[PDB]
């Protein structure tokens, strides 16, 4: 079989759904890969907790929260972000948030009031009329951020002074900043993910006094165009299911990468899992392609064999007609995919594949 | 095409200033045996009631010769045996294991459910 | 119904959901007092999950 | 004792060492075969009976290489056959040692062509490797498992051919003859061939090994092979007692065995060894030449069960020791990976699932609670049976656990189901649990223990005898010390095995004693077989016959000496011995100088506590089991005639 | 799973206060270093949070260039028990090499 030196990747996935018109879903995903990660700082572990609650249902000011704890080469890192997000218009979105990023001993707290405008390059009705499941939707995003950071430590003050010097001394700051904040292979992910980031435009960054001392206030906009591969652009309404959020949604993920492999645990309960295709049929939502390609960036490094078992737990009286690749088992409401075509598809998408998994299920 | 260079790769087959924290020493002496016989910088200091932990370890810095035998041995169980680097940093061990964020991976369906 | 019958033949397979210590205990129970004692173990634990 | 450590040796060195040891072992086999030649091919009388050849004589006669026939004729033929097979073993072992030297020295150059093959890249046997392997295991033991399975398949096939043609046992399905061993030799070929192919195409993964794992893989496979040995011992005990094996093991009893060291025809003091030698004095038993080793019937000696017990206990002792050693070497690997920090980086259940200290504590606590329960139950049963049979506190045998037979669903395992078999099973479980306490301590508490993580201490050196009297004493806390304690604890389960297989009544300490109701067990319990006397009186009954042998008596004294020498090192005496040895050095110095002008400049050496524990456990085990050998080599001495009631 | 990460003898990762200098006169010269000895950190507010939470354990050696006695907050009612702030507590490791032969 070409080569005999193949490692093993054991994976279990679980998509429990809710009945009715609800798009809610409990998604669990455990994995264990006996393959070396691609982290130059290898003993990298992370624990992510993203919990979103609804506030002001009329205004949609849903408060999302994110806690990324991590330990990379014995370096302890943490990033907390709270943000009231709101779907102002079908194109606009407004967020007011705070946060705190800590690394080892260093730490700083920030706030922001950012507006994102996701403009599609076309809204023609021909494509919608004929194509039933549009995926590659060409578009562009405009972020306008108003970040603020109390300059407490000398690290913050020195960084602010350096940036103030740079923005006025070098006219190519708007270009090379992209090289900066796409650190490492992230820059590659721009070209191989179909996303082009335009030069930033600083409306003005200027320090001002705050309640905890000086506050560096940076007001800058930037742009982010997606050829269609970008799930954050092509699927924008489906990205933010605020109208479908009544119960708190929680996603606790984590990995434990090391020199010998990657352990992954994900638990989640969130909307947007089920999408009405039309005619009463529903789908497990289209797979975002950016995760697939960005992982295939670190997927084609070792030859591996996958033991992947997907378990779809549909509601009480919902059939699963036309689920290609087909399942292996079935308990009259609990369908299992394992081996055969599904394992090939898992190896396909674990290595950068963006193929389809159309789990169309009835009512 | 055919013109080539030639080569053969037969792969195919076909300063230190070691100290002891008297607070944490348990007086095992595993570091004393490593000290060179004549140096004997490391010595035993007794408070009383050996079983109560009175006996402890001390490095006479005057006698020490920075040979690293005591600390490089990886023999200190308590971590009292420390090394202060020339710039200055206390090392409780030759290499501490990296810090990790751990969790028990229990699978969902096949191996270790829940 | 699959879990309980698999348990009556393979109790530790039934407690596989439980912790590795419980699984090892159920395996030992299969080894000593096979079925009655270990079937007791599996029924206790599974009914407790209920 | 660490010169041939796994780290010090690479894979090719291990291949060569195992090959050279296989050759040495083949030489040993030839030695035993020749020792088995009762009559030489030239006509003269041959070697006496050795346990080394009486252990393999059943198997050899099974293969027709030896014969139980008793005439000088065809025993000369059996001797010639044994000589031929011993010569074959000798030459093949010479070749194996040559290959082992080449692999150990890495000089894998053909003496004819000179081509230096590569351990990393080599076609196996020529074209067969191309047909099957398509190219060797580029690296990895995982890719080697399939090739080794194919090698074992070829070994099975070769044994089938050898027994079919050389030893004349055709492949026949029926499992009542050696013929099936040919049949199955082919079966297990295909299996261990096909599986090999599978494991060649689909390799297995346990990532803990495969990486720096000669010690890790060695530990796992040594534990596995220890359980293989235990299973082989059980299978040997069951099968060798089955009728199908009677032609080869039960017919020992019909033979008379002249064994070295057995009673020798004694001679009066006024004895002269000239001519007939009769005039000077009188030999003990006439008709046998003076000093000749007198015959011993296998019927009285029970040589069938003696040889069965020796083989079974050999495999059981080897397997228990291998389990303990595998857990110990795995603990050494665990400690290494804990020190270097790979422990948390291992991504396999065999390491990850017990990563938490809470689960380790719960596992060891469950083992300890089960051990307490079972030991207390069995010991209460045994001591109560002793209280009853000895009629202590006014008791009598009627109050003993004679009713506590194994349940009817478990009496198939036992010929004569009684309380003895119940105590055997539960004592085996309890001894396994006891030794498992230490084995689990090695497995989990190799680098740090909950007491020690609370006490702020870590186990680094994997052999440190202690950390001192801190916290009241830290003796024997290394994984090596836990291995020693595991061995000294498994001494008792292994004893129970010996005493069960030699016919002892282990349900009471004083069965067969001439006191009170000790001899009433056979009536109250309705036993068929008259078990050899109980745990304390078994010593006496077996020593009736150990004492009758000069050789067994010598073993008794030597093993007892070896055993009690162990306390000089195991006891908390090392410092006393060091002080006394300093006094010895000074005494030698000044006494010699006064007595002889030459100076000494030499010191008496005193073992470290680590070496002290090592030697002490070695001596303890050696004495204990060199004496268990006397228990198993005196004779079965368990008759099938129950003793009537004492009154 | 916590005893096998870092040194197994310290439940809370230990940080020795190696270097501190009065010349900068701010006492920011306090340079905490973990027992691993790979991060010359500083007493930031996040380090304060870690110390109060018990995740870390700041310690001081006796044999050193003096860190700051009564210049870095000190409690001397009993034997000295240095504190970064009254709520903090830098437990001083005692090191008797000179007093004893
Ligand atoms: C990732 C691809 C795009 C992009 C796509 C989007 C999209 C699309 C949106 C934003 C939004 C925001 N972006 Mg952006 N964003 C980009 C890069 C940036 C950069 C930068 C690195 O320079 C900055 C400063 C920002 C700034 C911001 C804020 C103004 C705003 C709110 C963020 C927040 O609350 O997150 C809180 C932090 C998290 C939720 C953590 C996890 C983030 C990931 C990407 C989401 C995974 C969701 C998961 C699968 C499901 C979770 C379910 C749970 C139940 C919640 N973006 C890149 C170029 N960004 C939002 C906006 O419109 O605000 C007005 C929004 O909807
Ligand atoms: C060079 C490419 C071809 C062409 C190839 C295709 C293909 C193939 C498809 C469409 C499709 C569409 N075409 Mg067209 N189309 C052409 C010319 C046009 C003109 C025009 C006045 O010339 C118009 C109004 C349209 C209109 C439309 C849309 C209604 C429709 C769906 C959206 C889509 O993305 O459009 C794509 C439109 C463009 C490719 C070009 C539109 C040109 C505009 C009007 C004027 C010049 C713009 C710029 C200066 C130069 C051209 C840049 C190109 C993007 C390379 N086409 C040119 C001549 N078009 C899709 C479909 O069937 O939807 C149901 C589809 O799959
Ligand atoms: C600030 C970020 C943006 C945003 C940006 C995105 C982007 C970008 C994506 C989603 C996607 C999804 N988001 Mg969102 N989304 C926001 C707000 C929300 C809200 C809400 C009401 O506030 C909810 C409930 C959701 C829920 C969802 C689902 C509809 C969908 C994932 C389906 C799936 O099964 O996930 C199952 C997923 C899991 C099993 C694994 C989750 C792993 C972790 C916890 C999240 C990813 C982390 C990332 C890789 C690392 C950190 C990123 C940043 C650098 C900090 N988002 C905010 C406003 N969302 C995806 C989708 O399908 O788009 C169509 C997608 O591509
Ligand atoms: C005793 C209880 C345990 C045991 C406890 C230990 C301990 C404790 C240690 C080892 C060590 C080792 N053990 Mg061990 N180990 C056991 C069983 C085994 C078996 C097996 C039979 O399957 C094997 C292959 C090994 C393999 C090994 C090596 C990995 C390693 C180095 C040995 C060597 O170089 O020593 C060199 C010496 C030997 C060759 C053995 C001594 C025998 C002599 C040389 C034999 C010939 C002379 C004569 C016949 C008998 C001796 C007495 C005479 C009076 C001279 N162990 C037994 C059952 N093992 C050591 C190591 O370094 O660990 C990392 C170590 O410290
Ligand atoms: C039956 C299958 C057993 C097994 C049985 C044995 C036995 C038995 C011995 C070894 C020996 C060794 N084994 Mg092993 N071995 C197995 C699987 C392994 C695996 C593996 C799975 O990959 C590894 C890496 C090893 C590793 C090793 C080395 C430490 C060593 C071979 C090097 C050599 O000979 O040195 C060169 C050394 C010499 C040739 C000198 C040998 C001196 C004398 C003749 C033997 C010394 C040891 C002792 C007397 C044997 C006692 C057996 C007891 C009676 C129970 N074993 C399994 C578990 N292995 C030998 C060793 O050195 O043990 C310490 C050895 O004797
Ligand atoms: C008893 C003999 C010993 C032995 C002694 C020797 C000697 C002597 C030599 C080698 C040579 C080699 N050995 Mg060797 N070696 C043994 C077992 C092994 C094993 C193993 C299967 O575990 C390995 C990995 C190797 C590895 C190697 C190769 C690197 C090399 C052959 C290159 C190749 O293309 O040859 C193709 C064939 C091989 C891979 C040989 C495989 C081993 C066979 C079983 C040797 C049998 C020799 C015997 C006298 C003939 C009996 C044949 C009957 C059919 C039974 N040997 C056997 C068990 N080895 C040879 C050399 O350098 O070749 C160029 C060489 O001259
Ligand atoms: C079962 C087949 C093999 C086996 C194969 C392996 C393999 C493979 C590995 C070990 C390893 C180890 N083995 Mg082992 N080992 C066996 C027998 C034993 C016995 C014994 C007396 O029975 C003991 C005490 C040990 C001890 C040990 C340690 C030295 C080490 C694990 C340390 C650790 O952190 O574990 C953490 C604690 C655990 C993981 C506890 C849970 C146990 C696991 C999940 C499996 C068994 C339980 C099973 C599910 C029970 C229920 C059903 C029954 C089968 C009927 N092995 C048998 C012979 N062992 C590893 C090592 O490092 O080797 C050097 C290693 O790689
Ligand atoms: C046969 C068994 C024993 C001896 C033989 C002996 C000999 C001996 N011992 Mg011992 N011992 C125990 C057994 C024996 N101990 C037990 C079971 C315990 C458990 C408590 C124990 C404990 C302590 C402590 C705590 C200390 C000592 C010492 C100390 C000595 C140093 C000098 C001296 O005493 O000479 C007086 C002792 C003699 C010279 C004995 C004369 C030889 C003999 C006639 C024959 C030797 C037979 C041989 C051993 C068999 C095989 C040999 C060959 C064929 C391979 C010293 C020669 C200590 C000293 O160094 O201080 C004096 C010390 O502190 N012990
Ligand atoms: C699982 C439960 C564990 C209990 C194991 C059953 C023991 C009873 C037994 O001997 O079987 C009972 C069987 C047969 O039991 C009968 O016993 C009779 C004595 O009364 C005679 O031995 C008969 O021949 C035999 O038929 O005996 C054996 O198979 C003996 C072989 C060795 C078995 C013990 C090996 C265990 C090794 C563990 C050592 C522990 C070291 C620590
Ligand atoms: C199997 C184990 C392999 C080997 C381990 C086995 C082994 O090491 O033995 C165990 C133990 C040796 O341990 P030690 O470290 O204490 O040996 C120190 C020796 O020098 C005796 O003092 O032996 C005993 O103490 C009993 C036998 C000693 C008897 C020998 C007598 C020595 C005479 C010395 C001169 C005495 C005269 C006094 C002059 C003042
Ligand atoms: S008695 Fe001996 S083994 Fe025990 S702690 Fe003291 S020196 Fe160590
Ligand atoms: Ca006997």
């Amino acid at each position: 079989f070409g080569s005999n030196d193949v490692t093993t990747a054991h994976s279990d996935y679980e998509i429990v759904l809710e009945g009715g018109s609800s798009s809610w879903g409990k998604v669990k995903a455990r994995a264990k890969v006996n393959a070396p990660p691609a982290s130059p700082l290898l003993p990298a572990d992370c624990d992510v907790k993203l919990n979103v609650k609804p506030l002001d249902p009329a205004k949609g000011f849903v408060r999302i929260s994110a806690v990324f704890e991590s330990i990379v080469d014995s370096t302890k890192n943490k990033l907390t972000i709270e943000a009231d997000i709101a779907n102002e218009t079908k194109e606009r979105r407004i967020s007011v948030g705070e946060g705190m990023v800590s690394v080892g001993d260093f730490s700083h707290t920030f706030s922001f009031e950012g507006s994102v405008v996701n403009l599609f390059y076309y809204r023609s009705d021909a494509v919608r009329r004929n194509v039933p499941n549009p995926i590659y939707m060409q578009g562009r995003q405009f972020h306008d951020i108003l970040m603020k950071v109390p300059l407490d430590n000398n690290d913050l003050i020195d960084t602010w002074e350096g940036t103030v010097k740079a923005i006025g001394s070098t006219g190519a700051f708007n270009d090379w900043i992209r090289d900066f904040w796409f650190i490492g292979p992230a820059f590659t992910a721009l070209n191989e993910g179909g996303q082009r980031i335009s030069r930033i435009e600083v409306n003005g960054l200027n320090t001002e006094s705050g309640p905890k001392g000086p506050v560096g206030v940076s007001r800058w906009r930037f742009s982010h165009g997606g050829s269609g591969m970008v799930d954050s652009i092509s699927r924008w309404a489906e990205l933010f299911p605020s109208d479908k959020l009544n119960r708190p949604a929680q996603v606790e993920a984590g990995f434990r990468s090391d020199s010998q492999g990657i352990e992954v645990k994900v638990d989640g309960e969130f909307p947007g899992v089920s999408v009405d295709a039309g005619g009463g049929l529903r789908r497990i939502l289209n797979h975002p392609l950016i995760p697939l390609v960005h992982h295939g960036m670190v997927g084609k490094f070792n030859n591996f064999n996958v033991d992947a078992q997907l378990k779809v737990v549909l509601p009480k009286g919902y059939k699963i007609r036309y689920a290609a690749p087909q399942y292996r088992s079935q308990n009259l409401e609990e369908y299992r995919w394992s081996g055969g075509a599904y394992a090939r598809w898992v190896e396909h998408v674990c290595k950068g594949g963006v193929g389809q998994f159309e789990i169309l299920y009835a009512q | 095409e055919p013109v080539e260079n030639k080569n053969q790769a037969p792969a195919p087959g076909a300063k230190k200033h070691y100290f002891i924290i008297e607070n944490l020493c348990v007086g095992c002496g595993l570091c004393l045996d490593k000290c060179p016989p004549k140096v004997n910088a490391i010595g035993y200091k007794f408070y009383g009631d050996v079983q109560e932990g009175g006996f402890r370890c001390y490095i006479d810095q005057a006698a020490c010769i920075s040979c690293s035998a005591c600390f490089s041995g990886d023999e200190c169980p308590s971590g009292a045996l420390i090394e202060v680097l020339p710039d200055g940093e206390v090392l409780d061990f030759s290499y501490t294991p990296p810090e990790r964020l751990d969790f028990d991976l229990r699978f969902l369906h096949r191996f270790h459910r829940e | 119904i699959r879990r309980l019958i698999l348990a009556f033949i393979l109790p530790p397979a039934a407690v596989m959901n439980k912790e590795a210590g419980t699984i090892m205990l159920t395996g030992i129970l299969t080894l000593w007092g096979w079925i009655p004692g270990v079937v007791a173990a599996l029924i206790m634990i599974s009914k407790e999950q209920s | 004792y660490q010169i041939f450590d796994t780290e010090k040796l690479d894979d090719e060195q291990v291949v060569g060492g195992h090959l050279a040891l296989l050759g040495v072992l083949g030489f040993i086999m030839g030695i035993y075969y020749i020792s088995g030649i009762q009559v030489f091919p030239w006509g003269a009388p041959g070697f006496h009976d050795n346990w080394f050849y009486l252990t393999i004589k059943p198997r050899m006669v099974s293969l027709g290489i030896d014969t139980y026939s008793t005439k000088t004729a065809d025993l000369e033929a059996a001797g010639a056959r044994l000589l031929g097979w011993a010569a074959f073993h000798f030459l093949v072992g010479s070749v194996l040692i040559f290959g082992g030297w080449r692999h150990w020295t890495h000089n894998l150059t053909n003496p004819f062509t000179g081509r230096c093959g590569n351990f990393r890249d080599f076609r196996f046997l020529g074209k067969f490797g191309d047909v099957v392997f398509n190219g060797t295991s580029a690296k990895s033991y995982k890719e080697a498992l399939g090739p080794h399975a194919v090698y074992m398949s070829l070994l099975f096939l070769g044994w089938g051919i050898v027994m079919w043609a050389i030893l004349g046992f055709a492949p026949i399905p029926d499992f009542q003859t050696i013929n099936s061993e040919t049949f199955m030799s082919f079966v297990f070929a295909v299996i261990f061939f096909a599986l090999g192919i599978y494991w060649w195409n689909n390799p297995p993964n346990a990532a803990i090994h495969l990486n720096d794992d000669m010690k890790a893989a060695f530990s796992v496979h040594l534990t596995a092979i220890g359980y293989i040995n235990i299973a082989l011992g059980c299978i040997a005990f069951v099968a060798f007692q089955q009728p199908s094996f009677a032609p080869y093991y039960k017919e020992l009893d019909k033979l008379v065995f002249y064994l070295y060291g057995e009673p020798f025809n004694r001679v009066s003091f006024n004895f002269v060894e000239q001519g007939g030698k009769v005039i000077s004095g009188a030999k003990e038993f006439a008709d046998f030449p003076a000093y000749a080793i007198l015959p011993k019937s296998g019927e009285a000696f029970g040589m069938a069960r003696v040889v069965t017990n020796l083989i079974v206990f050999n495999h059981i002792i080897c397997g228990v020791l291998y389990v303990f050693a595998g857990v110990y070497h795995g603990g050494q690997y665990l400690l290494k990976i804990q020190l270097n920090g790979m422990y948390n980086q291992i991504k396999s259940i065999w390491i990850t699932k017990g990563r938490d200290q809470e689960v380790q504590v719960k596992i060891l606590g469950t083992v300890m609670a089960l051990c307490f329960a079972t030991m207390l139950s069995v010991y209460a049963v045994i001591v109560w049976n002793t209280i009853c049979e000895l009629n202590i506190f006014g008791t009598n045998i009627t109050m003993s656990f004679y009713w506590l037979k194994p349940l009817p669903i478990f009496q198939w395992m036992f010929a004569d189901p009684s309380i003895n078999d119940w105590v055997m099973a539960h004592v085996i479980t309890a001894g396994s649990l006891f030794s498992l306490i230490a084995l689990v301590r090695i497995a989990f508490f190799a680098h740090t223990s909950p007491l020690w993580d609370d006490l702020g201490l870590k186990k680094n050196s994997y052999s440190f005898p202690c950390l001192g009297p801190v916290y009241g004493g830290t003796c024997g806390v290394s994984i090596q010390d836990q291995l020693w304690f595991a061995m000294l604890w498994g001494i008792k389960g292994l004893s129970a095995v010996c005493w069960y297989i030699d016919g002892a009544w282990i349900a009471s300490m004083m069965y067969g004693v001439p006191a009170a109701d000790a001899k009433a067990w056979d009536s109250i319990a309705h036993l068929h077989h008259h078990y050899t006397s109980g745990i304390f009186y078994y010593f006496w009954t077996e020593t009736v016959t150990i004492f009758s042998s000069s050789h067994l008596s010598t073993i008794l004294m030597i093993g007892h000496l070896v055993w009690f020498i162990s306390f000089a090192v195991w006891f908390e005496d090392r410092g006393s011995r060091l002080e006394g040895a300093d006094i010895q050095t000074r005494t030698i110095r000044w006494l010699g100088k006064k007595f002889l002008n030459r100076d000494v400049n030499f010191r008496f050496p005193v073992l470290t506590i680590s070496d002290s524990k090592l030697a002490g456990t070695f001596l303890y085990f050696g004495g204990t089991f060199m004496l268990v050998f006397l228990f198993l080599a005196n004779g079965f001495y368990q008759t099938n005639s129950p003793l009537p009631p004492p009154v | 799973s916590g005893p096998w990460s870092g040194n197994a003898v310290h439940k809370a990762e230990k940080y020795f206060i190696t270097s501190a200098k009065r010349d900068r006169d701010g006492k920011l010269q306090i340079e905490l270093v973990p027992a691993s000895g790979r991060r010359k950190l500083s007493p930031t507010p996040e380090m304060i949070r870690r110390l109060i939470d018990g995740e870390i354990e700041i310690y001081i050696l006796t044999t050193q260039p003096d860190i700051a006695i009564d210049m870095n907050k000190e409690i001397i009612d009993m034997e000295n028990r240095y504190v970064i702030d009254f709520d903090k507590r830098g437990v001083k490791w005692t090191m008797r090499e000179i007093p004893v032969f």
